[PDB]
RNA sequence: GACGGAAGGGCACCACCAGGAGUGGAGCCUGCGGCUUAAUUUGACUCAACACGGGGAAACUCACCAGGUCCAGACACAAUAAGGAUUGACAGAUUGAGAGCUCUUUCUUGAUUUUGUGGGUGGUGGUGCAUGGCCGUUCUUAGUUGGUGGAGUGAUUUGUCUGCUUAAUUGCGAUAACGAACGAGACCUUAACCUACUAAAUAGUGGUGCUAGCAUUUGCUGGUUAUCCACUUCUUAGAGGGACUAUCGGUUUCAAGCCGAUGGAAGUUUGAGGCAAUAACAGGUCUGUGAUGCCCUUAGACGUUCUGGGCCGCACGCGCGCUACACUGACGGAGCCAGCGAGUCUAACCUUGGCCGAGAGGUCUUGGUAAUCUUGUGAAACUCCGUCGUGCUGGGGAUAGAGCAUUGUAAUUAUUGCUCUUCAACGAGGAAUUCCUAGUAAGCGCAAGUCAUCAGCUUGCGUUGAUUACGUCCCUGCCCUUUGUACACA
């Protein structure tokens, strides 16, 4: 019962959100992980990304 | 910045006034009851709802928007 | 929250027989897993329950992992009018 | 490397190394039901595919 | 199904990273120390490695029965394809994850910052460790934040054995 | 302790010499200031602000501006209330609007609610001068503290050093200090080497069949996927091997070490990175966070949502970059050479091949969830053969007009691609200033990140590949002692 209140959100930055804190800035679309770049570093050791070089 | 020095713009909400809705009938003695404001042919609400006749148009309040019944 | 009696009775029936109700924090969805009602009708139903006890709430990565407590067993028993000696979820089937 | 925009522009890299093997074994189906329940290991995917047709 | 290995193995790491914080927040009062996952067909095994498993088990299997339901009802597993195993960790005082949770509960009860730090350094160095340090940052009877270094032992800070011999 | 236009020693091309390509000059892209604006959201200001916030903003993102909705104000208490406490709605009016938002109106819905108090919740609201975390920087230079014993009444000092040697508090040694803990080194990752090992139709070659063309005396160059076998030289990477300044000749009193030659894939710490102490900053971020104290706001909302506009406005100043000022070049054919990569499930990603079209592209199908297909990414600079002949020219493609298409609900302030036309400034850039020592500088393009579409950005990679130092402390600046001080906010 809501013709209003909706907008096309199939593309762009507002189409999706980070699965950590719903942030729209600095998000990673690569490899299907959808982690923002500030929270990716705190959980990089948990995923398996390490610093060799 | 946001002190809101705009004009009056008097707006309010709805009312939903509690008038005597079910005081509109035509009851006789011994023993029949003749119901005014005849119903609709809606197959979802079977013989329970009524219709409001305003001006050459009878509207169903149970259904939401568009069901045209005339008399 | 103002919601009809058909939507609320589908929540507490599913809450008692399962114990765990999850709901991702995402609105204008209205169709989600294993519950016919909207995503908004699930979250604000149990958020009304948190301030009187009866349930435990953890946030968990925008997904709202909920946990029924032992005090909410008596409240849903009176609400659904289910008889006693039937407590689903707590008793294990065979060993573990 | 920084969450804000202040500081020297230091970049940070990560890597995850994926190793993959495949072994062809002309085996009867009796030892197939044994080799799947044995040699289990976390983080290891075991795939059994249909023959050449 | 049908996920490439450059994305499925990444999503398995997201699966481990998502369960790291939830089993930290939920099992905070039970001495959480980290988990490991073992995927096998017809039965997926997730080992819950904590310090105190009776509180995780609860009264005759009520809390651990809910923890299996918290996983499979959102992650779209079938009922009966996931079993969470509780396991008591060995040599408590060697893992810094459970000792970091011990710092939080002492400060919420009203214990002093000097006694809560000294109680753990005396516990770790007598548990069989080579060295330990406790760094507390923030305000300590002040309007301005300070920092203290409660170090005791043999600690190196650079190189590859930092990635192997210390937990932070 | 800091600082000296104080001395001694040592080091650095974020320092200079010998040079290289530059920037600053011109147009343009972008960031900042200023001006303007309903708003031109707001942080950051020497190195350590300024192609920064991964910030390539059409909606969204966004916090700004002009307006309209929604409660998603938990719960507790009290009150009103089943004779309805409040929800929904057509048409018309109204509104940007097929928001009942409100109104004309009378059906609907049923205590889930409304009003008030109390209390929560939300906020890209304020405060980074309340903070956590993370990073930057002081230090990319070798520094950094305890145990015990000495010196001093003490603050403190010795150890932690005269000399010599290194990238180094490296060591040889010397000694009221002796033994240790950090950093450096070690370690780890990657690029180089192994005709040896275990192996490969998802990586290649040789041979045997079939078959096409050229010479025909045996050949040569190709094609063909379970025909048929062998091999692992390349390519992939499991376990390993391998330089250790080895050997030798000089040099310092021997010793740590340096220099030269030979051998060797490799003798600058093998090349390049990752990690990186103590103490400190009123460095940056409350606009990464459901990390957070306090304050403000909490419904005609500094919550949230929709429509439209802005972040792109502009006499002007600055910063990072791009294309050029050509004949070592433009232009037209032709030669044709890579690596790091990345790609679609309950969907619409990377695209081969065949047709249509000048192009942009469109259409019909197929391979690949990937060493398999795109892909040998047969990319550019380059190389050949021609035209051009010095004339703001055929160098330069800014500005401006018209049209054809793609992305998207939507492109006007032209998203972007393509075709025609417009064809300006710029004739080697003043004072100043940046980066760099070998497969580096520079030239060149590709991939990835942000991405529905768009880099002229950035992170990686490959191709072509110099000149000139192998030093010094002159300038800027950093370490170690000695000394001076009326500085300690140094
Ligand atoms: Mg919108
Ligand atoms: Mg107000
Ligand atoms: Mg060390
Ligand atoms: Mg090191
Ligand atoms: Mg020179
Ligand atoms: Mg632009
Ligand atoms: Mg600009
Ligand atoms: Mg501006
Ligand atoms: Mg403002
Ligand atoms: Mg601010
Ligand atoms: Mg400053
Ligand atoms: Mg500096
Ligand atoms: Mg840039
Ligand atoms: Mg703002
Ligand atoms: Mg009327
Ligand atoms: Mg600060
Ligand atoms: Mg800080
Ligand atoms: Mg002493
Ligand atoms: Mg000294
Ligand atoms: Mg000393
Ligand atoms: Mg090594
Ligand atoms: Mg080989
Ligand atoms: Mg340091
Ligand atoms: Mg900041
Ligand atoms: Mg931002
Ligand atoms: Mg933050
Ligand atoms: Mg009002
Ligand atoms: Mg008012
Ligand atoms: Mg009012
Ligand atoms: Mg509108
Ligand atoms: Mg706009
Ligand atoms: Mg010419
Ligand atoms: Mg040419
Ligand atoms: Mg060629
Ligand atoms: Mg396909
Ligand atoms: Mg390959
Ligand atoms: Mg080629
Ligand atoms: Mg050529
Ligand atoms: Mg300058
Ligand atoms: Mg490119
Ligand atoms: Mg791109
Ligand atoms: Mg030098
Ligand atoms: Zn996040
Ligand atoms: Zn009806």
């Amino acid at each position: 019962e809501n013709v209003w209140f909706s907008h096309p959100r199939r593309y762009g930055k507002g189409s999706r959100q980070c699965r950590v804190c719903s942030s729209h800035t600095g998000l990673i679309r690569k490899y299907g992980l959808n982690i923002c770049r500030q929270c990716f570093r705190e959980k990089a050791n948990d995923i398996g990304f390490n610093k060799f070089r | 910045k946001k002190v809101y020095t705009t004009p009056k713009k008097i707006k309010h909400k709805h009312k939903k006034v509690k008038l005597a809705v079910l005081s509109y009938y035509k009851v006789d003695a011994e023993g029949k009851v003749t119901k005014l404001r005849r119903e609709c042919s809606n197959p979802t609400c079977g013989a329970g709802v009524f219709l409001a006749n305003h001006k050459d148009r009878l509207y169903c309040g149970k259904c939401h928007s568009v069901y045209k019944v005339n008399a | 929250m103002l919601m009809p009696k058909e939507d609320r009775n589908k929540i507490h029936q599913y809450l008692f027989q399962e114990g765990v109700v999850v709901a991702k924090k995402d609105f204008n969805q209205a169709k989600h897993e294993e519950i016919d009602t909207k995503n908004l009708y699930v979250i604000k139903a149990l958020q009304s329950l948190t301030s009187k006890g009866y349930v435990k709430t953890q946030f968990s990565w925008q997904y709202y992992y909920y946990t029924l407590t032992e005090e909410g067993v008596e409240y849903l028993r009176e609400y659904l009018n289910l008889p006693e000696h039937i407590v689903p979820g707590t008793y294990i089937q065979e060993r573990n | 490397k920084t969450p804000n925009g202040e500081g020297s522009k230091t970049w940070e890299t990560y890597e995850m190394r994926i190793h993959k093997r495949y072994i062809d074994l002309e085996a009867p189906v009796q030892i197939v039901k044994r080799i799947t329940q044995i040699t289990i290991e976390p983080g290891v995917d075991v795939e059994v595919v249909v023959a050449s047709n | 199904a049908l996920i490439s290995k450059k994305r499925k193995l990444v999503a398995d790491g997201v699966f481990y990273a998502e369960l790291n914080e939830f089993f930290t927040r939920e099992l905070a009062e039970e001495g959480y120390s980290g988990v490991e996952v073992r995927v096998t067909p017809t039965k997926t095994e997730v080992i819950i490695r904590a310090t105190r498993t009776q509180d995780v088990l609860g009264e005759n299997g009520r809390r651990i029965n809910e923890l299996t339901l918290l996983v499979q009802k959102r992650f779209k597993y079938a009922p009966g394809t996931i079993v969470l195993y509780a396991e008591r960790v060995q040599d408590r005082g060697l893992s810094a994850v459970a000792q970091a949770e011990s710092m939080k509960f002492k400060l919420l009860n009203g214990l002093a910052i000097r006694r809560a730090a000294y109680g753990v350094v005396r516990y770790v160095m007598e548990s069989g460790a080579k060295g330990c340090e406790v760094v507390v940052s923030g305000k300590l009877r002040a309007a301005r934040a300070k920092a203290m270094k409660f170090a005791d032992g043999f600690l190196i800070h650079s190189g590859q054995p930092v990635n192997d011999f210390i937990d932070t």
